[PDB]
């Protein structure tokens, strides 16, 4: 949750598109 | 009665730490707008007493309390921010930035100076211990 | 034991019809310096783990008064041995 | 030890000279406005022995 | 061993902090890997599992002895970045230097307890 | 996990680098005729917070949401 | 007490 | 009773010596508290007047324990030596007059003096261990 | 009796 | 008194006023 | 050599004094007024020898400012 | 005691005719203790040495 904590799951895909898909 | 110095320098060395902690997080929130409760956040700082019960002659040094710190809001002028006043007086902590920086300062300077006499004072026990032998 | 009982109440007539040593000193001593070094040990295994509120300082010094106690108690024994090989070494 | 205190209190009251100028210099458009003067007065801390 | 016992928290201990130093320093050094997750470990519920096996059995002298032969945890990303890389140079950087300061505070445990078991001999 | 002082600054640290990243976004998209989506840019604001996590004692700060 | 100390394990466990 | 005497001078002074570096101790780590006054003794008077007088403290009482099971408590407790002031050098706005040069130079010098009577009376020690041992 | 150590208690206060 | 000596008597509370 | 202690511990009170006279100097180069209304008028450690009962050769004491 | 304010008067009778715990302490008794024990053996000893030279004699 708090940024700089543990998960057990990778987070997902960092995406940025230019147009709306 | 060398080993008082133990209770007194471990004391001196804690109020010490709290008076860092207190310091950083007055300097970490410098630039906080809002608190926990919605509330601005307020300079606290601690209160230095001697350690010493009714009847005893000198002692180490302990935390009272900690205060919050007399001085005037910090008022900023930003009637767009959603956290606002009647007429858009944003209220700020009272941060001195300087005074927090040489409290810093003055904190690590005197704790080093209680572990030397810790330090010492360990020696001495252990050449005490080596009295006779 | 059922004897053993028998024994306890003798001791208490014998109480009634009536109406702490060098090795228990020696015994409270180790057993405190034992407690403190456990103590200390105990703290600082807490601080290792992380939990909240151990502060540094604290362990560093309660280890040091650790240390000093041991050294205390290696001390009274170098010259309790050496005492009793006095004694032992007198001719009779 | 206490020199320490003496400079930042020259420091931190440096910046609130500068504070009270640059607040001087933000109304150089308001009508009808009365410039704040600024001074550091000097208090000699009492007490012994010199 | 009892000796083992008395020393085998602190070892533990070292051990771990010497491989989360070593996870730390990789994510430190992967830092411009693009798609790069940043991993750690948990110290505490690690060093329970090491704190809370069978040498296969020899017979004679030719038997040969047995043969001897931690989970990472992904981070949770402060900023969204272009590439993937989730690594944060502040948070890995306070916590590098932590790792270093408790690896000294456990050399410095251990090292006392071991120098106040030799001079508890020494005579 | 982290001595009570070491999160105090890092969480400043990360703080201020929020702020500088919120900033730093501002000033690319100052000319912004569109997103990706066909609305206006907005310009994006960080609010701090004090983590007091004992009771009014201390804490370093946070950033609830931009 | 109520502060702790700068040298402690992070207040919050 | 001749042993008891003979090494009691170096014995008080080193007791002595022990609680001077208490109160210089006590005046280090009030070093930053506003409003304390350094506090020191003067050795010389003190160490003739303990040597005069035995030593004497202020109150020391503490609860009684007739049985085992009592549970053991004692009130406040500390020497007979005057506590006196030291002068200040220069003044200070929070109030207090432990100048810090004053106070380690004091702690070096009672450091070593220290040292000095542990060797001293470990010295008679031997030097009677000499003549018993046979 | 004490007081705040550093910086409060070492730039001049109110008159008051 | 010289400074670094030992008296009986504590020094008097030093003030700092801005306006006499 | 305890003689040098107190040299020494004489020569730091009074380098001590000497730097808190500069720094207390440094902080009012533009200071307009006192609490009486005088000018600040700067001030200077004088040091002397404190070789009273030592002949010729002691530690340093600061005269007066 | 009743017998010891007799014995106190007694002296002065004769006065007519005749017109916690530190290291520091705990370490020096301690020392003090080894002192006398030894000195007490040794004395012993050169008694009892003198007493079997005595008995040891042929008379």
């Amino acid at each position: 949750g708090v940024p700089g904590a543990l998960s057990n799951q990778p987070a997902p895909p960092n995406e940025a598109p230019i147009a709306t898909p | 009665a060398l080993l008082n110095i133990f209770d007194i320098a471990g004391s001196a060395l804690a109020a010490q730490s709290k008076r860092l902690n207190v310091a950083a997080s007055n300097l970490a929130n410098a630039d906080s707008v809002t608190g926990p409760d919605g509330q601005p956040y307020r300079a606290k700082q601690v209160v230095f007493q001697v350690d010493a019960a009714p009847g005893q002659a000198t002692g180490g040094v302990k935390v009272a309390s900690v205060i919050e710190s007399q001085a005037p809001e910090k008022l900023v002028y930003e009637p767009g921010n959603p956290l606002a006043d009647a007429n858009g007086y944003v209220k700020m902590p009272n941060v001195d930035v300087v005074g927090e920086m040489v409290n810093t300062m003055s904190a690590s300077r005197s704790y080093q100076a209680n572990i030397e006499v810790l330090n010492t004072v360990k020696s001495m026990m252990l050449k005490t211990l080596t009295l006779g032998q | 034991a059922i004897q053993g009982i028998e024994g306890v109440i003798s001791q208490l007539q014998a109480t009634a019809m009536a109406a702490v040593s060098f090795a228990g000193q020696l015994h409270a001593a180790l057993d405190r310096i034992s407690d403190r070094q456990a103590a200390a040990r105990v703290q600082a295994e807490k601080f290792t783990l992380g939990e909240p509120g151990i502060a540094l300082n604290d362990v560093m010094a309660d280890m040091q008064k650790a240390s000093v106690s041991m050294q205390m108690g290696i001390q009274v024994r170098n010259k309790l041995v050496a005492a009793y090989q006095e004694v032992m070494s007198m001719q009779v | 030890d206490h020199a320490i205190y003496t400079a930042m209190g020259a420091a931190s009251q440096t910046l609130n000279q500068q504070a009270v100028t640059a607040s001087n210099l933000a109304n150089a458009s308001t009508p009808g406005f009365r410039a704040q003067l600024n001074a550091l007065r000097a208090v000699p801390v009492d007490g012994l022995s010199l | 061993d009892r000796l083992d016992a008395a020393l085998r928290f602190q070892q533990e201990a070292l051990n771990l902090r010497a491989q989360r130093q070593e996870i730390l320093a990789a994510n430190i050094a992967n830092a411009d890997t693009p798609g790069y997750q940043a991993r750690d470990i948990d110290f505490a519920s690690e060093l329970k599992k090491v704190m809370v096996g069978v040498a296969l059995t020899l017979t004679s002298s030719h038997h040969i002895p047995a043969q001897a032969v931690v989970d990472l945890l992904y981070r949770v990303p402060d900023q969204p970045s272009l590439d993937g890389n989730t690594v944060d140079m502040d948070r890995e950087r306070t916590q590098f230097a932590d790792n270093s300061l408790k690896y000294q505070m456990g050399l410095t445990v251990l090292g006392s307890q071991l120098k106040g078991m030799m001079n508890v001999l020494q005579g």
